[PDB]
RNA sequence: GGACCUGGCGGUGCUUCAUAUCCCUCUAGAGGAGCCUGUUCUGUAAUCGAUAAACCCCGAUCAACCUCACCACCUCUUGCUCAGCCUAUAUACCGCCAUCUUCAGCAAACCCUGAUGAAGGCUACAAAGUAAGCGCAAGUACCCACGUAAAGACGUUAGGUCAAGGUGUAGCCCAUGAGGUGGCAAGAAAUGGGCUACAUUUUCUACCCCAGAAAACUACGAUAGCCCUUAUGAAACUUAAGGGUCGAAGGUGGAUUUAGC
């Protein structure tokens, strides 16, 4: 039986939000990408490169705002802007999400060498899909 | 490696195994058993070992009406704040362990007894705040399966009552005990009977019947009697609200023919109302505490007859040995007559 | 009843052998117990019904002299067909004349079946041939016709063994020398008692700008 | 299949199309506007409605096709009706003018009735009884007598007796052989009747 | 079935209602889950026959006594009269014989309701004046 | 999602007289089919097909069995089968459903004209990979050019030429059109066979359509639709599988 | 010990069955030969895992050094790391999967039956079942509505993987860790899979299908052995390519067995 990135049916209490509710064959067909960029397309060249970044911001963002996000990243590239779209909650004061825009957007602006830019979507609760 | 980390659900995921064919078939037991624990829950955003104090973070933003600036603890101050936060999680670690402990039922580790509380309130309003549910029976059934092999499921009898004569019980079946709690009290206060008290008290005459192979012999008794009955007859009685009662039982002790087989006795009862209804002729009642006085306990509605009921000589009544034996001081018993805690 | 089984609950329903309540059947319904019976003992009935008609000459001249016996009778499920079956002759010249006389006849035979208001839906009866072993003759009937044209490695195995596969391993080889206890499933023990007993301890408005 | 079961197979036949409507029954004519509306299946590249279209030489040659090579099949078979005419030929100029009544020039019908003359009407089965096999004669539906004429016959042509000869001198003198009659194909027909003959016993079966 | 049609028009000319269908399992006793937690169940059952088509008792007849809704009842001699709250013991197999009794129901019904709206108005009239 | 309305009031009475089985919307027209068939009694295809079930059952706004739909349109027959009057054809064809067929009939190409006046008409084919353009003249010798190319040098193979008389035989219009195709991809068979479909269907300008009907249900208007199947990883072919190792 | 229920099993009954499918039937193969490669066994100072179906060109879309985890020798000790461990346990696990599945079922929550026993719950001219949800289905991908992919629940085999990584428990911490140099990986054999053959539907050349020669001890047949050259690389009797030499077994393969609509 195939595992890969399926929520597995239980006694129908789990709630799953729309990404984790679509394994991977739907990918592209019922769910888009969580990250676009270039480096994948036909003679594009620094597809490693865009990986192994965009593997550190997922884990970066987790850390820094801790409870917080709602759902995946997305992540847009155009040209050498680097944006970060996140769902994120209403628990933490607004100016501690004022203060880590500010810190996450100046840090990570200066690691990897382009201007970043950090948009927050609040929501009161996750979303929720279906309850498996 | 930063990039071979994982998150907190993945970890605890694993180091748990909650997952597994160990616990599949329950082949692993947990004597021994790893706890989640969370641990982002006494932490504070923006403290971290350094003692740093950032602004607008984890101190205020504006201090005096002027912007705070970039601060640290002291050596200090940070080893108190340090010092702090292991004694605030003993303190959580004893909040955790100071749990209030619950009566046990008829032993330590049996489930008959103990209370599950009132029925939950039903889809439309209802409610059922006046009945208590007690746990006579928690029995594990395995039933072999065709590709499963042994499987174990749990079967639950309880009873419920409000104390005034409306009692019930149900059979519960569920995977988990604490379902098969649900399905049986549930399903208990939509199967009530009603038993007839004489003087809210007590039955109104001596029961003896035959449920199947489970014999139950009940006699009425005076106030202050007590309910001298089988430990499971005791618990039906407090749900009820009988508080003097001798039973019997006798043959096949099977809780589920002695719950079923002792609500069909007390519902099957003769009040004095409906006796002197079908006899058309007052009921006396005669106490040797009120001497010779006639105390008249129920009269017919209906026409009074004339004609006084027959007196046979002897009467042609079927008579229990165990009785009997007993009135004649025949009946020797190390166990007859003990004394026990009130019931 | 008998050690034959009959406390069927709806014993009193109207058996309906039809091909229109096939087709008005719950796809999920499987035959039940006593639901075979009533088919085996409806094919029976069908071979009493056919056996007479073959015997008394009123229904037919032709049929009675004939005098054909039937093997087997039994009916389809399906209420669609009727299968019955009847021992040949060994002259293929004979077997020919009675094939002919039943294929006819089967149809007058079907109204003449009618007749049993009991038996009144009858479908169609297929008179198959049988018993009499009918590819032998017809292979017969081939067989003179066929032309003829003109008349005139280890003993090892057999012993079960390898014995020479064996013996070269035994000169390469020359060559290179030159339980536990299981606990009871009811008695497994349990703590969750001891949990509950221990204790179960898991344990508004909204302002603009707020302060 | 690609095509949906919707879809019918083709009918290539150019008289059937110009028959005149009149002779038509009221059974052809309900086929014929029923057709109108059915899908048709692509006709085959093997098969067309040309005047010289064999079927059964069309079958002959894919059954002789290894690998998929028709060219070559297809070469063989047309070597083989040549070598064959031309057999005749030589047998036909030097026969007495009695004779050449009796002398067949065409291969097509040279090579229908040498198959003809190999079809066995009844066949072999093997049959297990009592853990040890047993044949048991049966008769020969008309798809499998013509199957095994053209396999014993293909088969025979590939047997190793045969030292570099080439095909088509193989099959045509193996052609000429049975269309007298003669020939181990014939044998193999002969055999084949013959076993089933001393097995009659074990019809019943 | 030879009277489901019937019935079903006395009961909707009544004002009523009729089940004349294969009672489906729970529709009394799991009446909450079938058509939801408000649903109000009948206050009185009239059964014109009794029996089901394989000659045992309407499941209904059970399945109100649990529900503690009384029932009318037309039993015939093969019939089962023990938890039929009011029992008429009658034919229910001629035509005529189940014409009178949609025919009487019926028009018990109607006149029980127009009382009431008699009643009612006189109530009201009076009450104002 | 279309949601049933209430099936009660206030006073919790239900509004319709066959609330309590369920299936009220069901049995209803149930009732009202039964009592049609009724009132008959005293008193005395190719374009159209029935609802299917989740026709029905969205008509009814209701659960329906399968059973329960079969039970329906037994009924409906048995409703045409009687003098229905129009009355009682308003209602059948409620649940009517018009089936629009498809028409089998091959379009025929426009007739266009060169420089020069000569009438032609022009198609395409395709065979496996193989890709054909035939421009078909009305008048001609019977010349087929193939890429510029005489078809008997273009076609050495005997069993390639065949396939280009197909069309032309058939129709029994040998040595009466000049035809100049264009064939790319694919093989000696896969290009022969393009260029089959390709001069049957420029060829069909120019017959009768009785005739047109007649290539169509001879097989040389179809595009063959077998093509190359993909590998699958794990097996040896498109088909074959591994061999199973010996046990 | 009695009675009953479930499961398992029956050299257990009956009926219908399997569509590349259990047997026969159809085509090409495996089983014999050489070689390539895997495993086993043996050997070696010298890894490990898979290993009935569901292992055996399998983890490896890949081992001359490196890779490497192995052996021998030498060396380092807060050590690339707020150390480290390819140490034990896949019968603690996550993760990713095999298998039935070339399946269609699983089931929360209720309801009813059996006296409220373990258990059971279907009849359409219907007799107690209703069911969210998951799967199938539908839809989508590829060239169609076909086909092929993909998908395929629950559960079965404590199936496989602690050596992808992570990780619970236990163990090592001057060593079960880290680094360096050299070295191992052979075949007396058995066996699995594959390649090339045994030839004339062939061999060689031209051509890419209208040809000319070859055709049995100078034929067909090694991608093997031996010798040389070249390519990659710091390193090649070793890896690959090419040339020369050599011209072997093999003559279409018993029981048995694989795949294909
Ligand atoms: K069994
Ligand atoms: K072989
Ligand atoms: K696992
Ligand atoms: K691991
Ligand atoms: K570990
Ligand atoms: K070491
Ligand atoms: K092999
Ligand atoms: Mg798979
Ligand atoms: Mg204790
Ligand atoms: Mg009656
Ligand atoms: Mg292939
Ligand atoms: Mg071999
Ligand atoms: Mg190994
Ligand atoms: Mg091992
Ligand atoms: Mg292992
Ligand atoms: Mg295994
Ligand atoms: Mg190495
Ligand atoms: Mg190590
Ligand atoms: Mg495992
Ligand atoms: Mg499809
Ligand atoms: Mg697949
Ligand atoms: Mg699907
Ligand atoms: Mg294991
Ligand atoms: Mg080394
Ligand atoms: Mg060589
Ligand atoms: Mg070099
Ligand atoms: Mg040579």
């Amino acid at each position: 039986k195939n595992r890969a990135a399926r929520v597995r049916v239980s006694k129908g209490d789990k709630p799953v939000t729309y990404e984790e509710a679509h394994a991977p064959h739907y990918i592209a067909h019922r769910k888009g990408w969580l990250s676009l960029h270039t480096g994948n397309l036909d003679g594009e060249d620094h597809a490693a490169e865009r990986t192994v970044e965009d593997v550190f911001l997922r884990k970066f963002m987790w850390g820094t705002f801790p409870g917080c996000l709602a759902d995946q990243l997305v992540l847009k590239r155009r040209g050498n802007q680097l944006e970060i779209c996140a769902v994120v909650l209403r628990q933490l004061s607004p100016h501690k999400y004022y203060f880590l825009v500010g810190y996450s957007e100046t840090l990570l602006s200066y690691f990897y060498k382009c201007p970043v830019r950090l948009h927050l979507q609040t929501v009161p609760s996750k979303v929720v899909y279906k309850y498996l | 490696s930063f990039f071979t980390k994982l998150t907190a659900d993945e970890l605890w995921k694993g180091a748990l195994a909650e997952t597994g064919a160990g616990a599949k078939k329950g082949r692993g037991k947990r004597t021994k058993k790893k706890k989640r624990k969370d641990l982002n829950r006494g932490q504070i955003i923006g403290e971290g070992r350094y003692g740093f104090l950032w602004p607008g973070l984890n101190v205020p933003l504006m201090k005096n009406g002027a912007v705070q600036t970039i601060a640290q603890r002291s050596k200090e101050e940070q080893e108190k704040v340090e010092a702090d936060m292991i004694q605030q999680r003993e303190e959580w670690d004893r909040k955790k362990k100071m749990k209030v402990k619950r009566e046990r039922g008829w032993s330590g580790n049996s489930w008959g007894g103990i209370s599950l509380g009132p029925p939950d309130p039903g889809p439309c309003g209802e409610t059922y705040e006046d009945f208590d549910t007690r746990i006579l029976e928690v029995r594990n059934v395995f039933t072999m399966t065709a590709k499963e092999g042994r499987k174990k499921s749990i079967r639950v009898l309880v009873a419920v009552g409000n104390g005034k004569g409306a009692a019930g019980f149900s059979i519960g079946k569920a995977t988990d005990r604490m379902d098969a709690f649900r399905k049986a009290k549930n399903r208990a206060v939509h199967h009530l009977h009603y038993i007839e008290r004489y003087e809210d008290h007590t039955i109104f005459h001596d029961i003896s019947l035959r449920f199947k192979r489970t014999h139950i012999k009940m006699k009425k008794q005076p106030k202050g009697y007590g309910l001298r009955c089988h430990r499971a007859i005791i618990t039906i009685c407090r749900l009820i609200g009988i508080k003097d009662m001798y039973a019997k039982v006798s043959g096949s002790i099977n809780m589920l023919s002695l719950t079923q087989g002792l609500f069909r006795g007390l519902s099957r009862q003769e009040t004095h109302q409906q006796l002197a209804d079908k006899k058309g002729l007052h009921v006396v009642e005669i106490r040797e505490e009120c001497g010779p006085l006639p105390i008249v306990v129920a009269s017919p509605r209906g026409p009074l007859r004339k004609d006084p009921e027959p007196e046979d000589e002897v009467p042609d009544v079927k008579l229990d040995w165990e009785d009997v034996k007993t009135a004649q001081g025949m009946k020797r018993s190390v166990w007859s007559n003990l004394k026990r805690a009130a019931t | 009843k008998v050690w034959y089984e009959s406390p069927s609950l709806g014993s009193h329903s109207t058996y309906k052998p039809s091909k229109l309540e096939f087709l008005m059947r719950s796809t999920s319904k499987k035959t039940r117990k006593e639901d075979h019976a009533r088919l085996r003992a409806l094919n029976g009935l069908l071979y009493k019904a056919l056996t007479d008609l073959l015997c008394t000459p009123e229904v037919s001249q032709e049929l009675y002299d004939l005098n054909v016996e039937l093997s087997k009778v039994s009916l389809t499920p399906d209420f669609s067909a009727c299968r019955a079956y009847w021992k040949t002759t060994l002259s293929a010249e004979q077997n020919a004349h009675m094939e002919a006389v039943l294929q006819r006849s089967a149809a007058h035979m079907r109204h003449l079946l009618m007749s049993q208001q009991t038996l009144r839906n009858v479908p169609p009866i297929v008179f198959v041939q049988d018993k009499g072993n009918a590819a032998l003759a017809e292979l017969d009937q081939l067989l003179a016709v066929a032309d003829f044209g003109p008349r005139d490695t280890t003993s090892s195995s057999l012993c079960g063994i390898d014995h020479e596969a064996l013996n070269k391993q035994i000169m390469e080889y020359k060559r290179r020398k030159d339980g536990r206890k299981r606990a009871k499933p009811r008695l497994e023990q349990d703590s969750s008692l001891k949990s509950y007993l221990s204790g179960e301890e898991v344990e508004e408005y909204e302002c603009y700008a707020p302060d | 299949s690609r095509y949906s079961p919707e879809f019918k197979d083709p009918l290539i036949d150019k008289e059937y199309y110009r028959k005149p409507v009149e002779e038509l029954t009221e059974e052809e004519k309900y086929v014929r506007e029923l057709k109108k509306t059915q899908l048709i299946k692509a006709a085959p590249a093997g098969k067309t409605s040309s005047v010289f279209e064999d079927p059964v030489i069309s079958k002959f040659t894919n059954m002789m096709m290894i690998g998929g090579n028709k060219v070559l099949a297809r070469s063989l078979m047309i070597q083989t009706l040549e070598a064959v005419k031309r057999k005749q030929f030589e047998k036909y100029h030097a026969a007495s003018a009695e004779e050449q009544a009796t002398i067949e020039r065409n291969p097509y019908t040279i090579f229908h009735q040498a198959l003809k003359n190999c079809e066995p009407m009844i066949g072999l089965v093997p049959i297990l009884k009592g853990g040890r096999f047993y044949q048991v004669p049966v008769p020969l539906p008309d798809r499998r007598r013509r199957f095994l004429a053209m396999k014993w016959m293909i088969t025979e042509c590939r047997d190793k007796k045969h030292q570099r000869t080439l095909m088509p001198e193989k099959l045509s003198h193996k052609l000429l052989e049975a269309f007298h009659n003669q020939g181990p194909v014939i044998k193999r027909k002969h055999d084949l009747h013959k076993m089933a003959e001393a097995n009659r016993a074990l019809a019943h079966y | 079935r030879q009277f489901s049609y019937l019935i079903e028009n006395m009961a909707r000319d009544c004002g009523e209602y009729a089940h004349t269908r294969y009672f489906r399992g729970g529709m009394l006793t799991n009446a909450r889950l079938l058509f939801g937690p408000t649903v109000r169940l009948p206050d009185l059952i009239i059964f014109l026959h009794t029996l089901n088509n394989i000659f045992e008792p309407h499941v209904a007849v059970r399945d109100a006594a649990k529900m503690n809704i009384p029932t009318v009842g037309i039993v015939d001699t093969n019939c089962n009269p023990c938890l039929i709250t009011y029992p008429v013991p009658g034919n229910d197999d001629s035509p005529l014989a189940v014409h009178l009794y949609c025919r009487l129901f019926q028009t018990a019904i109607t006149r029980a309701k127009e009382k009431r709206q008699q009643v009612e108005a006189l109530y009201r009239l009076q009450g104002q004046k | 999602p279309r949601q049933r309305a209430i099936q009660w009031g206030e006073d919790g009475r239900p509004f319709h007289y066959l609330f309590y089985t369920g299936k009220q919307s069901y049995y209803s027209l149930m009732h009202d089919v039964y009592g049609m068939l009724l009132n008959l009694e005293k008193h005395q295809v190719i374009g159209s097909r029935w609802l299917i079930k989740e026709e029905l059952e969205e008509m009814l706004v209701e659960k329906l069995s399968d059973l329960d739909y079969m039970q329906f349109i037994r009924l409906l027959e048995k409703l045409l089968t009687s003098q229905c009057g129009a009355a009682e054809e308003e209602f059948v064809q409620r649940f009517r459903r018009s089936v629009t067929l498809e028409s089998k009939k091959q379009l025929i190409e426009p007739v266009q004209y060169d420089e020069q006046g000569m009438a032609f008409s022009k198609s395409e084919g395709k065979r496996k990979t193989a890709k054909a353009e035939a421009i078909v003249y009305k008048h001609g010798s019977g010349r087929i050019k193939v890429n510029g190319i005489d078809y008997q040098l273009y076609f050495p193979i005997t069993q390639d030429r065949e396939q280009l008389m197909f069309p032309f035989h058939f129709v029994d219009r040998l040595g009466k059109h000049d035809v100049t195709c264009t064939v790319s991809g694919g093989g000696r068979s896969a290009q022969a066979g393009a260029i089959r479909l390709a001069m049957a269907k420029a060829l069909c300008s120019f017959v009768t359509e009785d005739e047109v009907e007649w290539m169509r249900q001879a097989g040389l208007l179809t595009t063959d639709p077998r093509v190359r199947e993909r590998k699958k990883p794990g097996q040896e072919g498109a088909r074959r599988k591994f061999t199973w190792k010996k046990r």
